[PDB]
């Protein structure tokens, strides 16, 4: 329900980097990051900037962050809150 | 959703595993998850669920066709996420499906009576 704009950078690179490094006790759990991830970044590839790293992309909280950032930069939708 | 046994041995399975969950009926289990699962006891479906995908994360061969975000969540026993085109609103994990149904005497935890599917494939069954 959180846009980009209502998050810190921090705060959103925590909510990927959980993917990464925490473990969901269920998937609907995990489901809630993904999705507070993935609803925020209006990226095109919703989930995939995250599950599908390209083999040119980088398969990391910083590599989804920056495909988020860089997606929205270039779209004409803003960024994270100061 | 009850307790079980795994039985049957699923199918040998190289290559790019789940290449086949996007089409038809979808993919067999790999006869070394099988291996992984066959003869224990599963507490629910998702007990079972779990330990499969537990079972394709501790495998190297299949895991590396997963990135890590997909093996991080398979290693909790969490269904991974099949590419965004696969997905079917609100599926969007690969599917387990049962290929003779629960409702029609199909075994929940007969291995060869599963393949793994995208929603998208999942729903048109």
């Amino acid at each position: 329900s959180k846009k980009i704009s209502d998050h810190t950078e921090a705060e959103f690179f925590s909510l990927i980097s959980e993917l990464f490094n925490r473990s969901f006790s269920s998937e609907k759990e995990r489901d809630v990051v993904v999705y507070a991830i993935v609803n925020a970044a209006q990226h095109p590839d919703g989930t995939d900037i995250i599950f599908y790293p390209k083999e040119d992309e980088e398969d990391s909280p910083e590599g989804v962050l920056k495909r988020i950032k860089e997606w929205r930069a270039a779209n004409g939708l803003p960024g994270f809150k100061a | 959703d009850e307790p079980g046994v795994a039985t049957g041995n699923g199918q040998p399975v190289t290559g790019n595993w789940l290449a086949g969950a996007s089409q038809g009926d979808g993919v067999p289990i790999p006869s070394q998850i099988a291996d992984q699962l066959r003869g224990k006891e599963f507490k629910s479906w998702r007990d079972f669920r779990e330990q499969f995908w537990v079972a394709v994360a501790n495998d190297p061969e299949l895991v590396k066709y997963f990135r890590k975000t997909n093996a991080k969540g398979m290693r909790d026993g969490l269904s991974p996420f099949t590419p965004k085109a696969e997905q079917a609103g609100g599926r969007d994990k690969y599917a387990i499906h049962h290929v003779v149904q629960i409702s029609q005497g199909g075994a929940v935890y007969d291995i060869d009576n599963l393949r793994v599917m995208t929603p998208k494939m999942h729903i048109q069954v």
